[PDB]
């Protein structure tokens, strides 16, 4: 038979043996570019991977149709004007190229202040408020829905999204991108259900639908917008000289958007290895097939992953020999600028038929944008498969292994609403995985035209040997998860997730103490959780792993690990981001935080009310989770 | 191009539309980078004049009050902006 | 081995060496009467059930505590009283022995309006409103719970219950009664979350509790108010002839409630007989076992059974080598008169460790009232296994077996909100079963102080052999769904519920039509859960009985059945009854009947955005649950 | 307990409470079946007159313009308000 170092061979000897460069090359071809979600070309990239699936002899292939309603621009042009000495005097800034999806169609006029990235410690100090006056934000750090949430939350009328050469060095100024500012993932007007036929389609619209008009400028346009501005930008942004604050007192901004939805056709391809022992259990790879532009690096090297490791993985099992127990699903997602559309759509039509089933989802989408660092964002139950992968892949640059800091985990971020696998985490219970290689600042040309094959090579000439090595971390994910009796995930990283949950609300215990309350039953749910991994750890210790029946008992176990997370005391439909450590909400761990600390500022911003409520839930939902891990419900504690 | 913007200009102005609300029309309809605002024929004169003077490579059409002007370039269009409010 | 005919003779021979009158006896006791939700006399019979239970020697015994919030009587006395010419004539009706729990403290005066039952329909066909009006309704028909909230709907502000002679026969006309008005099940103070310490009990308030005070009066206080009450009740009601309809011109009731609440400890017993194949799994079997009186019909008889159900079936698997594969749970819940608070909190404590692990919920609560009828309502999984039980189990009195109707499922009533089995259903997804051996009328005393021993020994002389088959009816249920590799659980039950579901729907095609919709989709989905029943019916032929995986790997498709039904669209503490089939709220299927019943007339009671977004989340349940019984995503072949 | 009632009534209406709502008071702090509010001390005693005539069941207790009944049975209570409201 094949062990773990007779597959982790034949799968490093097929990588030495494969052209992913080419395979990019073909995807930036003329005829897939450009492939906006639903467009001919996005159809055409559709049909040539699924019959690429086929050719590698895969079990099954199969596809989804959706029909989302999508924004796209208008015929009528989008503006931004200045205005002075009472609209006596008309500038025209630009007539942008780029547009913000789901921006509300409406033409607002007023005074424009600077508000750095839009975060929500960048609008608490600012010297201007920016009640009724329109907002310019640099783009990064955070999502552009964030950032117009932010905006909105302070009565904000409008939001303008430029790049400066400082985080982005582009040297085209009069360069126009792309994204969208809705809250959320999936189509926002069928929140919480599939985008199916079925449904009929009735009137809903998502929460997170931003209502101000929001547009994106090229830096040449942001730079004739300061040159009618007041006030230096502090030195701690770390921004361009030509960077201002607040416009002239009889100077305002009109923005003008005119966007309008567009009711599109999308595809989901699918390709599957059946399993050899649990074919009902399966792990998910999945990659982002549209773009605004070429996408070369968002979508295009995603893609190419994708179809290079269903080749790579149907080769071992017909040609060397490979069984694995569970099964295996390559999914094409289209939709994905939107927010993750074609992904959400997928979860929220097949929840019932995944409950329990798929356990793992590996996201290659954005896996190279650069050569000096890898980084991770995961769920804590793949943090130890993600060690023991990083100890066996070298660095394709380096040449040393990938495993350097040996406190790589704690300094792990969470996966942010821009990712593809962050709906299979929060909202479906999915233990989820994003890697790249990149480097400290963003890859300048994601969501603009000059996202081509050319500039990505430029940047990246190692590109064969990068991708490469992220085929080989995320093979390895495959294979680990695949082809053992034996789960690689490790329930037991949440001991320390919980721990430091405990801990950080300690620190608040003088307020918990005043209002009458105790931390002394979540001690007790972190502890009987920490004692529910340590007999599951003796358990399988002591299981005999040929016995199907003793470990498919266990299995079971470690698979609901995940889901017992989800917030049971909320609405999915309105909040589908159940999970208490990674999702959104009041019913989140982070909320409960928030919270609290405004209780030492005398003023009313505390609610109490919420907080006991707050509190209680999320006291049981973690001893529910424990409870639910040590086993039988007659054998459990009482006080 | 200048026949066909002096006469979407007689319309808006003919059907009801403030000045200040036609140059808006106006920006968003043709390829023009500055439009001003003007009380007398002498101001419209005097704009006139001293764009061209300062700036020669703009094409500058008037109708009423209310002057036009059409330049390509980032750096000229910004120099007609900051000639437009000096001279206003 | 032992074979199922072997199990069903091993199990009817001790159940006739059984005396279950004794032990109905012992439980209406002077040691355990009165045992009102957490008093001395509730804690001592739970010791006495715990005890049994380890005599009893069974695989383990423990026992949770919560610390719920029920309504007590206050040391100021509800009154009720007829005011007259300007508050210058007063007349003192009565000062109830009775209450209801979780009634709002409050005086009210004003109109006071007969509404007969207090059924929506009742309102609906009356002349006088009630707005603003109190409200005397007779018990029977509906909850107390759903009297009360559907006169606030009205503008009530008030509600008096009593019992006619009519509908209850009792001889004692100053008897009073105790009910509780909360629409809903559990601790109305922590609603959706367990009452344990760990929760530190946050400010919480159940929707279901109303605000205005309702209280329960005698016959003789009713026919002391209808002397000052105008207009004969109608002939349609069947009531008694002193009955009357409204208040004269001048006349008005002052209606004064004043209960408190009060925390209590109360108890739940358990015991277990684990299983020998997958003892992960398993069944519940429970019966209340407080009660306001002596409760012998409404308590005692539950607990008895539950008592000797546990003692059989141990000195089966000990003495004549009985091995259920799955296993079985015995709890006997506290706090029964209120929401079913015992169990309620169980499963709202424990929701995750028997998410897909407990099966089916047995209910032996109120199993023995009378001796005419064999009622039945339940899950239709069960209605298979019940059906098999009743074809070879004699009646107690005539002898024939209990299967007489062939049509006998088309009659069958859901489950209602009193019921202990029906927060299993329609809240956590477990099959359920409550059956009883019951007349054509309501069993008198229950609620009362009448509830003895001796008014049941009476009124129902062959008690013991009427205890025996209800503990042989459940007794059969608990065997067939243990001993065998097949649950017995018969999910093509539920193709009939959505074909009557589709037949109801196309009476409405012309609506549907006419708002530009269309039952095609839902057409498809009826048919591709046929289908997959189909599918799964042919993998248990095709199975070898022998291999243990591909028997689990079925049953594990048969476990998510009941679970697939409840709805993935609504906050289960907001509308804990997420059944689309048998729960409460804008997402069951008979609410998206009921809102497009408004369409046809021409009023604007219907609610157009409300409906699509209703015909569209059920239609896709439906078809959700399908696409997850055919097996594997990928196996999911479909016209979409 | 005659005496504590027309004590207890005559500090409800020292208190500044009226007729009509210790009326009230009386029956739910009482053993009380109807109480009466009459106008003139001589109707006072003619509707006691009245009651314990064809109820002389009844104890018939009275203060000021406010006259107190204390009856035990359900037939005999009935048929003492149906007295008080014939003679009111
Ligand atoms: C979990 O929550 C429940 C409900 O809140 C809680 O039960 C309550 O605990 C308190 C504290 O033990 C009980 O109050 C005591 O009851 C006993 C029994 O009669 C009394 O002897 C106590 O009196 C002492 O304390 C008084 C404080 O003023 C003194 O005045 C007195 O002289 C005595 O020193 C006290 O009344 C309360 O009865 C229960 N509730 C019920 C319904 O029984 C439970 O303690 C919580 N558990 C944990 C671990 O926190
Ligand atoms: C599932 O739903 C989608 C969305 O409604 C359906 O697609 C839509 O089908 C209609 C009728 O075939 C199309 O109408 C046509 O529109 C074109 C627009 O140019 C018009 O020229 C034609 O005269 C006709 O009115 C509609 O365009 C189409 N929408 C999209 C986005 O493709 C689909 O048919 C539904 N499928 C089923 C099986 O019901
Ligand atoms: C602190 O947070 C709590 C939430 O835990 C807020 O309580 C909320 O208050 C509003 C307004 O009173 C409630 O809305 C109500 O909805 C019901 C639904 O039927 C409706 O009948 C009422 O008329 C009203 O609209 C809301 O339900 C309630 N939420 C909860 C969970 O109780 C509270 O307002 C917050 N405090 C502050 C100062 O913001
Ligand atoms: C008809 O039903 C719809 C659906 O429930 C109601 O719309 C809701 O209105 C409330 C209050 O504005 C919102 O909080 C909900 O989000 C709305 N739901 C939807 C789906 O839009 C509407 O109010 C109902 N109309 C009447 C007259 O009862
Ligand atoms: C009941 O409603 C009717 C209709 O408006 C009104 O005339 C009447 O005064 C109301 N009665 C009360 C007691 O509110
Ligand atoms: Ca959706
Ligand atoms: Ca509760």
């Amino acid at each position: 038979r094949l062990y773990w170092d007779d597959l982790k061979r034949k799968l490093s000897e097929k990588l030495d043996s494969t052209d992913f460069t080419s395979t990019i090359k073909l995807l930036n071809e003329n005829s897939y570019v450009p492939r906006e979600a639903g467009s001919q070309k996005d159809e055409n990239l559709a049909l040539y991977v699924e019959n690429q699936f086929r050719e590698f002899k895969l079990s099954k292939v199969w596809r989804d149709q959706h029909f989302v309603k999508i924004q796209v621009k208008d015929s009528a042009q989008n503006s931004v004007i200045i205005v002075d000495k009472n609209g006596r005097l008309v500038y025209l800034v630009e007539n942008p190229g780029g547009y913000v999806a789901y921006s509300k169609a409406a033409t607002v006029t007023g005074k424009l202040v600077h508000a750095n990235f839009g975060t929500k410690k960048d609008f608490e100090d600012l010297y201007t408020p920016v009640n009724g006056s329109i907002v310019i934000v640099r783009a990064g750090k955070i999502t552009f829905a964030e950032k117009v949430a932010n905006a909105e939350s302070l009565n904000a009328i409008g939001v303008l999204i430029y790049m400066d050469q400082t985080k982005f060095p582009i040297v085209n100024a009069e360069l126009s991108f792309f994204g969208h500012a809705h809250l959320g993932t999936g189509d926002p007007y069928t929140p919480g259900f599939p985008s199916f036929n079925h449904t009929q389609f009735p009137p809903s619209r998502s929460s997170g639908l931003p209502n101000i008009p929001v547009q994106t400028i090229s830096r040449a346009a942001a730079e004739k917008l300061f040159g009618n501005m007041e006030g230096d930008c502090p030195s701690d942004w770390k921004t361009d000289s030509t960077c201002r604050m607040v416009t002239s007192e009889s100077k305002n901004v009109k923005l003008t958007v005119s966007n309008v939805l567009k009711e599109i056709k999308i595809l989901n391809i699918f390709g599957v290895i059946k399993g050899f022992v649990e074919p009902d259990h399966y792990v998910v790879v999945g990659a982002q097939r549209d773009a605004w532009g070429p996408g070369a690096a968002k979508s295009g090297v995603g893609t190419a992953l994708l179809l290079k490791l269903a080749q790579m993985f149907s080769d071992m099992v017909l040609k060397d020999g490979f069984q694995p127990s569970r099964s295996i699903i390559f999914a094409s997602w289209s939709a994905g600028d939107f927010g993750s559309v074609g992904a959400t759509e997928w979860l929220e039509g097949y929840l019932s038929s995944l409950h329990l089933k798929a356990f793992t989802y590996i996201n290659l989408d954005k896996a190279v944008l650069g050569t000096s660092n890898f980084k991770v964002s995961a769920s804590p139950l793949l943090y130890t498969l993600i060690e023991k992968t990083m100890q066996n892949v070298k660095h394709p640059v380096t040449g040393q292994f990938l495993y350097q800091d040996s406190n790589w985990a704690s300094k792990v971020e969470k996966l942010t609403l821009d990712n593809a696998a962050f709906p299979f985490l929060a909202y479906s219970g999915i233990p989820a995985v994003s890697f790249c290689f990149c480097e400290d600042t963003d890859y300048p040309y994601l969501g603009t035209t000059m996202d081509t094959y050319k500039e990505l090579i430029e940047r990246i000439p190692e590109l064969n040997k990068v991708a490469r090595a992220a085929a080989e971390v995320a093979g390895q994910f495959v294979i680990k998860l695949t082809h053992d009796v034996e789960l690689n995930l490790d329930y037991e990283r949440y001991n320390s997730q919980l721990l430091s949950f405990v801990r950080d609300l300690n620190q608040y215990r003088a307020d918990i103490k005043e209002m009458g309350l105790s931390l002394q039953w979540l001690y007790s749910a972190r502890g009987d959780f920490f004692r529910a991994t340590s007999r599951l750890t003796t358990d399988f210790g002591n299981a005999e792993k040929t016995d199907r029946f003793v470990m498919k008992k266990l299995n079971d176990r470690v698979m609901r690990v995940e889901y017992h997370f989800l917030s049971p005391y909320v609405s999915p439909k309105e909040s589908p981001f159940r999970h208490v450590f990674w999702g959104s909400g009041s019913h989140t761990l982070p909320a409960l935080l928030e919270n609290l600390k405004l209780r030492k500022q005398n003023n009313g911003a505390f609610n109490e009310t919420l907080f006991r409520n707050q509190l209680a839930l999320a006291t049981w939902t973690i001893q529910g989770a424990a409870n639910a891990l040590s086993g039988d419900v007659w054998d459990i504690d009482n006080e | 191009d200048e026949e066909e913007i002096q006469k979407a200009i007689e319309e808006l102005l003919r059907k009801g539309v403030s000045e200040e609300e036609a140059a808006i029309i106006i920006v968003q309809r043709f390829n023009v980078a500055v439009v001003v605002v003007v009380q007398d024929e002498r101001q419209a004169k005097h704009i006139s004049e001293y764009i061209r003077r300062y700036i020669p490579e703009a094409d500058v059409i008037l109708f009423a009050n209310i002057v036009v002007i059409k330049v390509e370039t980032h750096e000229l269009r910004k120099r007609v902006w900051e000639a437009a409010q000096k001279a206003y």
